[PDB]
């Protein structure tokens, strides 16, 4: 048991996680018809993949997961595609017409249409779990449905579940990938409307996965399998540890523990290393020394900040692969000495590790080398805030104006929505600043 | 000691379902204010539009009454 | 969402209307008959935005064609395309318009709206999730002046929350020099604004000095002004039409390119009438406006962009970067990245790379100036009312469309005066 259920909402969502489930099933040996020849244990299992795979007595690994879209074109690729026999039909939920980058018809007009449905299908999964621990939900900050359905979802979650643990993995907009005018608008809605709802919440800037899979493979102009296909390595990075057994492999959870010191403040900055193409790893061996100094070099954040010139609340090292405690002991050494680490004095400024055994694998015909270990950094950086801040700049140009705002208030909300999401944004980047001060 | 031991667990209780009442009432509230003000939008949209077949029914009358 | 509903009004309507889908119709492999002749999967796969699918496979227009005079209907089925549309659409009038406004909006268009609705809701009832609706008309003439613009109103009855597109082909001195098309135009934008989404500002005046100027013809005929309504129309539904990996539909196109619900006139382009930096060069440049205005003389609130053919989509989004950085002053500040780019690989029938624009600019009011100044040089001195107000109109509504056109062009400059501090 400690199931997981994993919720992909609009496009973004949906998209990722044909990529982290196309991963998985590389990392576990599961078949694209969903069989697995290592599992002997037919029919159920208690098992450490069992978390995110139930099994039918057939012998089908099923992805405990649900793909919600409010249109049918992006779902209908999983249904016809390489991996359509992996999932149940009733785990790909559509509708016919989308909320067109408007949080208002994602979260009230479209969305009010198949909220039950779609519960009713998450709950079918709760009731085949044992001991569920919690929800990941996938999204895009910027999309209608990726933002308002989130939402209305994340708000019915905690009516159906309690307090029952719900994660997400947010994709933040930026204008190098396809991006709308009204993105930070919805952008600054749906994280206003979920904030008491979610317990932990991994925001990836777009531009920062822009820039690496550039810089770090090559690519002159990445796509969004590109782009996917890095984000589910930092994804499993971060599940990595509910999936595998592990001597030295500390829980999600745990780690949750230290990341999070105030409800409010669940924002971790994830940074992962090596991103590196095959052309430049050949006869390259990364050593843990290496791959942990890289964490430090903000070039490889999942999302653009400088917590160079911010403060730490928190520090946690996920080794994967060919690593053992001595030589991430002497890495930490190295780094403490040679960089710009300031903590909080609240806070205690050790390094949190964990490390699983399972080298990373690679999507066939990708972009990413092969590499014998890898590591994704978690910290608590005061830093994350300039990701709110540049945001909440957008927001305020077109909020002076009101320009768009009559496409939101046609499908019902009022002006005061805009301005109460913008003053609970006002107040997180206050919180961020305020963590921060010294005591006295 | 017990009975502190008890007060601690039915105040998790409480709270737990306080965040799930005030959560499901918070709910209700938006979604009824928003059908409302939809509709509100809607309503006075199609009542410009009927008061536009009015007025062509006095230009309609304006030519078979002046002849 | 997938399924429009077309509507051409009147003459211009009409033969634009029909040149829009003999061009599709050659995009997307279909024959004057209706069968797919093509190779690519890619013609297909959003098909449907446009066609219905008969038995047999055949491939049928959701076109609705309208007018008050009948020989538009001959015309119309005469030429390339004729057959391919249905032939109980067709709904056609007796005696005509005679280029009266108040004819075709009050008195005996409204007698034939009834029998063009039920095509409508006929052709309505069948789409799997209808989108919208986009009509093909002039706004100088009678019938697609005045019954389009009720039509507009009609369906916006009974379909409130779909999207209204239009391609108003607005009039111009130097192509048609009938005395009263300054007052239909001016009734007309008094309805566009109030009852549709987007409105593409066809501009013959723009139509008829690209033809003289840059296309070197000495007096231009209706089909060489046609030559390029067709490929603008062709090129701001590529989109809608063929996948890409942007999705496009008309409510997110409207969404991002409307900031304000009455600000909904686009000025598109063209190009070329070849090398990115050229092309993306050219589509900014005034000379490649289907309107008479200056980019230079406003602001872009919003821009939409579309190139054609095989190119470097990293030197396409160099380029793009490159016309917001050194022209900045000419987008507004306080909406951020409101330019917007998609690609499509398969180009246009005839050329290799095209490039289409759409912009929402401030400069739009230097039409509706045009307008109003030849309105109002008849209006002053009461001249030609007797047509209308034989018809049963009041001044009053006259007044009404001459402020709420004056209106639109003070907001279109409340806008541009408009600061981020
Ligand atoms: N990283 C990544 N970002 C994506 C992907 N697809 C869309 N996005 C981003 O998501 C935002 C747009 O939201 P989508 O998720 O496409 O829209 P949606 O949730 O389907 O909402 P509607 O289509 O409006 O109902 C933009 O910021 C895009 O850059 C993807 O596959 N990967
Ligand atoms: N660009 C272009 N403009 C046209 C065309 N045909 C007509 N026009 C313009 O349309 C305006 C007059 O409107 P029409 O569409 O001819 O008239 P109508 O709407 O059919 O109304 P009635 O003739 O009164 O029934 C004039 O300003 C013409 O320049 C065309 O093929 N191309
Ligand atoms: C300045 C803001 O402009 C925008 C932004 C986005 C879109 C859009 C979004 N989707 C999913 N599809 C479109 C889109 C874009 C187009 O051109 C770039 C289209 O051709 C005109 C289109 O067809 C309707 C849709 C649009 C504008
Ligand atoms: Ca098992
Ligand atoms: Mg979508
Ligand atoms: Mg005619």
């Amino acid at each position: 048991m400690r199931e997981c259920i994993s919720i992909h909402v609009g496009q973004a969502g949906v998209q990722i996680g044909n990529a982290c489930w196309e991963l998985y099933c590389l990392e576990h040996g599961i078949q694209p018809d969903g069989q697995m020849p290592s599992d002997k244990t037919i029919g159920g299992g208690d098992d450490s993949f069992n978390t995110f795979f139930s099994e039918t007595g057939a012998g089908k690994h099923v992805p405990r997961a649900v793909f919600v879209d409010l249109e049918p074109t992006v779902i209908d690729e999983v249904r016809t595609g390489t991996y359509r026999q992996l999932f149940h039909p009733e785990q790909l939920i559509t509708g016919k017409e989308d909320a067109a980058n408007n949080y208002a018809r994602g979260h009230y007009t479209i969305g009010k249409e198949i909220i039950d449905l779609v519960l009713d299908r998450i709950r079918k999964l709760a009731d085949q779990c044992t001991g569920l621990q919690g929800f990941l939900v996938f999204h895009s900050f910027g999309g209608g449905t990726g933002s308002g359905f989130t939402s209305l979802l994340m708000e019915r979650l905690s009516v159906d579940y309690g307090k029952k643990s719900k994660l997400e993995f947010s994709i933040y907009p930026a204008p190098q990938v396809s991006t709308a005018v009204v993105e930070p608008y919805n952008s600054i809605l749906t994280t206003h409307t979920t904030l008491e709802h979610s317990d932990c919440a991994f925001m990836v800037d777009n531009e920062a996965i822009y820039d690496i899979c550039r810089r770090n493979l090559d690519i002159e102009r990445p796509t969004y399998t590109n782009l996917n296909r890095l984000i589910s390595q930092i994804v499993s990075s971060i599940t990595a540890s509910l999936r595998f057994d592990g001597a030295l492999n500390v829980d999600l959870t745990e780690f949750q523990t230290n990341l999070v010191p105030y409800p409010r403040i669940h924002f971790p900055l994830a940074t992962y290393a090596p991103v590196i193409s095959a052309e430049k790893a050949y006869h390259e061996q990364l050593s843990v020394a290496e791959i942990t100094n890289a964490c430090f070099e903000p070039a490889n954040q999942m999302v653009k900040c400088d917590p160079r010139h911010g403060k730490y609340m928190a520090c946690c090292l996920l080794y994967r692969g060919d690593v053992v405690p001595k030589d991430v002991n002497a890495a930490i050494a190295t780094i403490k000495t040679k960089r710009s680490i300031q903590f909080v004095d609240w806070c205690p400024t050790g390094f949190k590790v964990g490390i699983n055994y399972q080298p990373p694998t690679v999507v066939p015909g990708g972009d990413l080398a092969k590499v014998q270990r890898a590591v994704c950094m978690l910290s608590n950086t005061t830093a994350i805030a300039e990701a709110w801040a540049r945001l909440d700049h957008k927001f305020d140009l077109m909020y002076a104006k009101r320009a768009f705002v009559h496409w939101y208030v046609g499908e019902g909300m009022e002006e005061g929505e805009f301005s109460e999401a913008r003053e609970d944004m006002a107040a997180l980047e206050k919180d961020y600043e305020e963590v921060g001060v010294d005591s006295v | 000691k017990r009975e502190h031991e008890r007060e601690v667990i039915q105040k998790a209780i409480e709270e737990n379902n306080n965040f799930i009442k005030m959560a499901k009432e918070k709910l209700a509230q938006k979604m009824e204010s928003n059908k409302e003000n939809r509709e509100a939008h809607l309503a006075a949209m199609l009542e410009r539009l009927q008061e536009k077949d009015k007025h062509a029914e006095e230009v309609r009358k304006n030519k078979e009454l002046k002849e | 969402m997938r399924e429009i509903v077309h509507i051409q009004a009147g003459q211009c309507g009409n033969q634009i209307g029909a040149k829009f889908w003999e061009v599709i119709s050659d995009e997307h492999g279909i024959d004057p008959t209706g069968s797919y002749h093509g190779d690519s999967d890619l013609q297909l796969e959003r098909i449907n935005v446009y066609y219905n699918e008969a038995t047999g496979n055949k491939y049928v227009p959701r076109a609705i064609l309208v007018d008050l005079e009948p020989g538009t209907m001959d015309s119309v089925r005469s030429g390339p395309f004729g057959q391919i549309f249905r032939p109980d659409n067709f709904v056609f009038g007796q005696s005509g318009a005679g280029n009266n406004w108040a004819k075709g909006h009050y008195t005996e268009g409204a007698e034939l709206v009834d029998s063009v609705l039920d095509v409508v809701r006929k052709e309505s009832e069948s789409c799997d999730c209808l989108q919208g609706f986009q009509l093909t008309h002039s706004l100088g003439g009678g019938t697609g002046s005045g019954m389009g613009t009720l039509l507009i109103s009609k369906i916006r009855e009974e379909y409130p929350d779909r999207i209204m597109n239009t391609f108003s082909v607005v009039p111009s001195p130097k192509v048609s020099d009938t005395v009263v098309e300054p007052y239909n135009a001016t009734l007309s934008v008094h309805q566009l604004v109030e009852n549709t989404d987007e409105t593409y500002c066809i501009d013959n005046e723009a139509l008829y000095d690209i033809c003289f100027r840059t296309l070197k013809l000495t007096t231009p005929t209706y089909g060489d002004l046609n030559h390029l309504v067709s490929a603008t129309m062709s090129g701001v539904t590529t989109c809608l039409r063929f996948p890409g990996q942007l999705n496009a539909d008309l409510r997110k196109l409207a969404v991002n390119m409307v900031p304000f619900p009455r600000l909904h006139f686009f000025m598109p382009g063209f190009a070329p009438l070849l090398t990115v930096p050229e092309l993306t060069q050219q589509m900014f440049d005034a000379k490649n406006m289907m309107a008479a205005c200056d980019p230079r003389h406003g602001r872009y609130l919003t821009v939409a962009a579309v190139f054609r053919g095989r190119m470097s989509m990293k030197e396409v989004d160099e380029q793009m970067l490159n016309v917001q950085n050194k022209n900045s002053s000419y987008f507004v500040e306080w909406i951020p990245n409101n330019v917007k780019t998609a690609v499509c690989d398969i180009p246009p029938r005839g050329l290799k790379m095209s490039a289409t624009f759409i912009g929402n600019s401030t400069a739009i009011q230097e039409l509706f100036k045009r307008i109003s100044e030849q309105f109002t040089a008849m209006f002053r001195r009461k001249a030609f009312l007797h047509w209308y107000t034989g018809e049963g109109m009041d001044e009053m509504e006259f007044t009404e469309a001459e402020s709420n056109m004056n209106d639109l062009v003070s907001e279109y400059q409340q806008y541009q005066d408009a600061t981020a501090d």
